[PDB]
């Protein structure tokens, strides 16, 4: 249909394709045979790629072509319509840890908080305890969510090495969790302070910022239920069961 | 980090069948 | 100190608070919720399902909420939907949310849910027909080890849509293949082999209670079975054993009121073609005149179904009438049938074909008709959507006198409430036939704005020494607070004008009062409104003048117009007191 | 004043509720009196040079 | 017409605000007096009369109202004068007097009683956050020898 | 209409584009197709300059940017390529966000300034990015935030719980990056130091330091009166 | 022979090639030109690891390597990559030092932790033994395996400079053996407990962040 010759180049193209937003004058330009047009051929490249998928991807390694993408861009009006004038590209995780120290045994409350929203932390925790459950008794420790974007983890006093496990697999879990929304780890870093004045209570800072890259389902309450020693309900207590009379026979396989 | 030298090195024999 | 709240304060104010505020009230009375699930429940099932609902998502992160939460939410969404099926006005609650609520209950608990809750979730799926989330409900169900065959009623309920009803068909099927005489007994029961034309008689005399026809269980069953024969095609609807034994049962019955008969035989027989039905009345007709058998143009098909009335003319069969009018072809046709069919003639005035004729004239137009209907003279209890939708199309017609005659004379007396919007358009017009007129007062359009109201909830705030005790003896029978109307901004505005151009400007006064009271609905201009009242109700003419200019140069010029309205309406008024 | 302002929560929070964080109000004195029932710091003033 | 109907002014909420009671609304009064006349604002506890009294009773007559309470964004000691306090009362939301109306009634009171205190403003909220004492974020002192 | 074949490769472009600057060699050379010994690499960025007046020379190419110099100073392009606030936006920003927080048991308080090491950065913007981002998770009357200055912006909140702090504080933080990345750069890194105050015990102060590399991303980037006088006065 | 177009540039390649791993779902994408959405960048990379069962992705471009990993094991080919426990992508390693000193003798025990279930760290503690059994006496330094991935390392009297060799050591140690696993070290950050007072412990937290790059 439309014919454009651009220096090394020749491209064929619809006039629906070229005239997507009529008003503008890149489409005024062309109503409705071989046209000419100074541009390069790879602005041209771009700027067809853009009105092929409605998304434009400028040239970040070549600054030069970046500029005439931009240059024609604007000089034919269809920028303003490409870029108007769901997750945030950047995520920034914050842990603030209060560790209490006896000798050679270490307690520590974490609360970790997220910079947006959309964050499953329910899924974060989820993640979390079937990571801890297999490893150490829930006797020890706890994790449930507090807030839309936040969470809470804690455990009691107990080994160094125990509780250096338990954060690193926290911390890890966090990272997985994270990542597994297209996010990737661009930076992080760490700050210990001094122990309170009288007390023996440390307030660990740790940050992580993440750049944007891109069945069986268990009961858990959110805040959980300590357990003492011995149960106080039978075994199958949480179960409900209709009644046997009730019960009707099988619709599905399998 | 050692800046790997431009020649075949050991433990990059993984690399080769 | 001197004053302290009780437990119905603190639930008419979480009834009083946008849905915003149910976590801080919670949290600030946080003592009462944490270890009292038993309260927590009452307070659920005292306030409407949306307050509820955040309730329940505000304690998630603070309590560990028990299964017991949830089927008290599960139960007050379903009170919901029982209260709009019974009112007309409200919507239905979301199935996505009903839906949602389940989820996480399962989520929280699993297991531990009852299969009432599945019960309950399968029928607030119902009323949107998401026969996929029904079928899905049952597969989670039956692989976690928990089917019943309520459950699979009630799923048939919910797939009767007519996208794949088969799909309900065969869920009855199985239901019938486990319980083979169940279905049979809730035919039977409708209609028992001894009632006759002479046991009918005594039931409806009602000197004795005689419980007597359809267990309530029988009665769900039947509402099941109404909605999926309705949904069927008319073919199978009468190809089928269970659809044409229905059919034939419920169209020849007395264990059920009128009413209850209406309902279910106007929704199963909304799919029939006239000749079919036809044919089928004449027939169940004939072999009930013979007697029972057990199972388990216009202008003259009009005569011979009044003759099929006036044969055996039992002041019970009234509703005969009203089937065959919602099934007839049109609103004219109906309003000439009603003519013609002139007990028969007392059944005229009974509110239910006076209801089905209106419903019948608001699918297509209920202007011309309805106004005849009215006019007759024939005041009674109109549903209330279908009176906000007739007078919602009169609005739009744009004849005021009509409308405003049509309310005063016929939906103020019979106690026939209208919506929101209903009320909005009959204030309308009102202002502009007074205004014409320059003939309702303004303090009979105040109550007009309260009384005529009808939300779409239900008060359920009991009284505080009112409650079925616990211990003592409970002086007084459980009183309710009627949850106090509240008033849109449009409805307020109108209330002011009203009152304006009726002269007293202190009407409009209590207006403004009572709405920002009640929702705390306060005009982007209350400050000026209220200023240009008072001296109106003075007669400051400049002051109003300089009110005015105030509010162009410090609100801006547009938002001026309204309150130069507002003066020229004053003006209006008062000039036309003088003249006359 | 300030000693109590020291030990003073910012406007109203609550927080999560388990089992171990209960906090008894069962104080054994009356529920009038509120003197010496604020929460209060120890003031500790720092050497001088 | 497009003219019958005021353009109104669901709720959101924020984590922590004031949340005004359904049946009341928080109205601003801002006042005056002198200190050397008023043995200040209020006092905790007791072993010439307190303005912040004397300021309820004016408005609780005013208004028409049993009692009304006000709280003020600086509680100035004794022998202090304020040029302008800024306080906020939660007043029921059915009375509908305009401040001038207010204003002179409670003037009226107060001339009746010979207790000079002065009412400089009265008016409602247009955002009901608003708090006398935590929402105020300046406060301008002058010592004058 | 012009056809001008270079060493390697085939181009059309038009006569006027060509004569911009008629004074030129190139105008002298054109004189109403032709071949040119320059490389075809090296005439598109000559090209383009012409086309738009934009000649931003390859840094990574620097043969391609000796060539290109070489060429436009023989035909005297140079001096009009590079005749004799935002001026330029930095190949490298650091930014320091120094904040004083107080810490009690389960309370929190902070006073937060953020600083850049270079003008430009549209910082009224970020200090409505945090408003927005705020308003909607806790009071204004807990917390103030504006910019005292340019390149500055602050973030008061008085003494707050802690779980909120913490959702302030990283809200706060994922704006910030949110803001420098999205106006034409990537954390190359980010370190912390902490001290204690001199005077108050529960009080420390933070020194955030992030140090932001240049990384041209895809999209568009950009490139009251105090009172003085009691009594009346003339 | 087939060929695969990408967003600008084209390939061809064999169909042994392209069906070496024939249950995946990227060789069910070419049933017997074609036309991809992904990037060539991201095309070149799995391609490569098809012709010639390679794989090293780079580091420094983590964008790239975010996308060639999700690309790949949205097309079933990760697996097949990083063949098993399954190795995560990104792991991170704890060690903390906790320093002591009673009656004028200072000690201090290191304690490494791995994110990760995978990692052999009865290998780390071999090598760990092997380069410290000659700087020092075992008298001195102790070092086993607390439990799975998680060890321990004490010295009890440890001149300065001598502290300052095994610390050094180990840290070597840890992040030789840890790249050499198949990873590649992406940031190391640490901090200090600045405790002018008198403080019980001291505590020196490190904390290291491994990218898979490799294999082994």
């Amino acid at each position: 249909r439309a014919v454009i010759n651009a220096g090394g180049r020749r491209f064929e193209t619809l006039f629906s394709t070229l005239h997507r937003y009529p008003d503008t004058p890149f489409a005024q330009l062309f109503p409705l045979r071989e046209f000419f047009l100074d541009v390069t051929p790879h602005v041209f490249e771009y700027i067809l790629g853009f009105l092929r998928t409605n998304q434009l991807n400028l040239p970040a390694e070549n600054l030069q072509i970046r500029a005439e993408v931009v240059y024609s861009m604007n000089q034919w009006g269809l920028l303003e319509h490409a870029f108007p004038p769901k997750l945030p590209d950047v995520c920034v995780v914050q842990v603030c840890d209060h560790m209490q120290h006896d000798q050679g045994v270490k307690r520590h409350a974490l609360t970790i908080t997220y910079g947006a929203d959309g964050f499953q932390l329910r899924s974060l925790i989820r993640r979390v305890r079937r990571d801890l459950e297999r490893q150490l008794s829930s006797t020890y420790w706890q994790c449930y969510q507090t807030n839309e974007r936040a969470a809470f983890f804690v455990t009691t006093k107990v080994a160094n090495g125990t509780a250096d496990l338990l954060t690193t697999s926290v911390t890890q879990q966090l990272v997985e969790h994270t990542e597994s929304m297209g996010y990737s780890l661009a930076s992080s870093y760490v700050t210990l302070s001094p122990d309170v004045v009288h007390t023996s209570v440390r307030m660990l800072i740790h940050n992580f910022t993440f750049r944007r890259s891109r069945e069986t389902i268990e009961a858990e309450p959110n805040i959980p239920t300590m357990h003492v020693g011995p149960r106080r309900e039978p075994l199958n207590a949480a179960e409900s069961i209709p009644p046997r009379n009730e019960r009707a026979v099988n619709i599905w396989t399998v | 980090r050692r800046s790997r030298r431009v020649e075949v090195e050991p433990g990059d024999g993984i690399a080769l069948g | 100190a001197s004053s302290g709240y009780t437990f119905a304060d603190f639930l008419r104010r979480l009834e009083r608070s946008p849905d915003s505020h149910m976590a801080p009230l919670y949290h600030e009375h946080r003592e009462l919720f944490v270890r009292r699930h038993d309260m927590f429940a009452r307070v659920i099932s005292s306030v409407t399902w949306s307050k509820g609902v955040a309730l329940v998502a505000a304690a998630g992160y603070t309590q560990a909420v028990n299964v017991t939460i949830y089927r008290a939410l599960l139960a007050r969404m379903l009170l919901h939907n029982r209260h709009v099926r019974q009112c007309g006005a409200g919507s239905v609650v979301p199935w996505s949310a009903a839906l949602r609520t389940y989820s996480e209950a399962i989520a929280t608990h699993g297991n531990a849910v009852p299969t009432r809750m599945t019960l309950s979730a399968l029928r607030l799926c119902t009323p949107a027909r998401q026969w996929v989330a029904a079928i899905s409900l049952l597969m989670l169900s039956q692989a976690n080890d928990k089917l019943t065959l309520p459950m699979l009623i009630d799923a048939a309920g919910c797939c009767a849509t007519p996208a794949a009803w088969e799909k309900a068909m065969t869920l009855l099927g199985r239901f019938h293949a486990q319980s083979l005489q169940v279905l049979p007994d809730s035919i039977q029961s409708l209609r028992p082999v001894g009632t006759s034309a002479s046991t009918v008689d005594a039931a409806a005399h009602a000197l004795l209670p005689r419980s007597e026809g359809p267990t309530p269980e029988q009665k769900h069953i039947l509402t099941v079975i109404n909605k999926v024969v309705s949904a069927v095609p008319w073919q199978v609807a009468l190809s089928n054993e269970m659809c044409r034994s229905y059919l034939t049962h419920l169209v020849a019955s007395t264990t059920l009121r009128p009413t209850e008969k209406t309902a279910s035989l106007t929704t199963a027989v909304q799919q029939l073609p006239w000749e079919a039905f036809v044919t089928l009345m004449k027939t169940v007709t004939a072999t009930v005149q013979e007697g029972s058998q057990g199972v388990l143009l216009l202008s003259n098909s009009i005569i011979r179904e009044g003759v099929n009335l006036l044969q055996s003319e039992p002041e019970t069969a009234i509703p005969f009438i009203t089937t065959i009018l919602h099934k007839l072809p049109s609103a004219e046709a109906a309003a000439l049938f009603l003519s013609e069919a002139t007990v028969v003639a007392a059944a005229i005035r009974h509110p239910v074909v006076v209801g089905a004729l209106l419903k019948r004239c608001a699918d297509s137009n209920s202007w011309y008709l309805a106004a005849s209907i009215f006019k007759s003279t024939s005041p009674t209890a109109i549903p209330c959507d279908v009176a906000s939708d007739l007078v919602i199309q009169m609005r739009r017609a744009n004849q005021a006198p009509l409308v405003v005659d049509v309310l005063q004379k016929y939906i103020v007396p019979s106690r026939t409430k209208l919506t929101e919007e209903a009320i909005e358009a009959a204030l309308l017009c009102v202002l502009v036939h007074n205004r014409a007129l320059a003939g309702v007062h303004w303090i009979s359009a105040l109550s007009w704005a309260t009384d005529l109201l009808e939300e779409g909830v239900e008060s359920r705030i009991l009284q505080t020494g009112t409650t079925p005790s616990v211990g003592g003896v409970n002086h007084e029978d459980p009183t309710v607070l009627l949850r106090k109307k509240t008033l849109s901004p449009r409805i307020l505005s109108l209330l002011i004008y009203i009152c304006v151009n009726a002269g007293s400007p202190r009407g409009g006064l209590f207006a403004l009062g009572y709405a920002r009271t009640v929702s705390k609905t306060e005009l982007e201009l209350s400050e000026e409104i209220t200023a240009l009242l008072y001296c109106m109700m003075y007669d400051r003419p400049r002051e109003a003048e300089s009110i005015i200019q105030h509010a162009v140069k410090k609100h801006g010029e547009y938002k001026g117009k309204y309150l130069g309205r507002l003066l020229v309406a004053s003006q209006e008024a008062k000039g036309s007191a003088l003249r006359n | 004043a300030l000693r109590r302002a020291a030990m003073s929560p910012g406007g109203f929070s609550t927080g999560a509720v388990t089992e171990e964080n209960f906090q008894p109000k069962a104080t054994g004195e009356s529920h009038r009196v509120t003197r010496g029932k604020a929460p209060k710091v120890t003031m500790e003033k720092g050497p001088s040079n | 017409d497009a003219f019958l109907y005021f353009p109104p002014a669901n709720e959101l909420y924020v984590p922590g605000q004031q949340i005004i009671p359904p049946g009341l609304t928080r109205y601003r009064v801002d006042v005056q007096y002198q200190g050397n006349d008023f043995d200040g604002w209020w006092k905790s506890t007791t072993r010439r009369y307190h303005a912040r009294t004397v300021l309820e009773e004016a408005l609780a007559v005013a208004l028409d109202v049993n009692t009304v309470r006000v709280v003020a964004g600086v509680i100035p000691e004794v022998g202090v004068s304020v040029r302008r306090l800024c306080c906020h009362v939660d007043v029921p939301s059915h009375i509908e007097l305009q401040p001038r109306t207010v204003i002179q009634r409670a003037t009226m009171w107060m001339e009746k009683r010979q207790q000079p205190l002065a009412i400089l403003s009265y008016r409602r909220c247009k955002n009901q956050d608003f708090h006398a004492r935590h929402s105020g974020l300046r406060r301008v002192y002058v010592y004058r020898i």
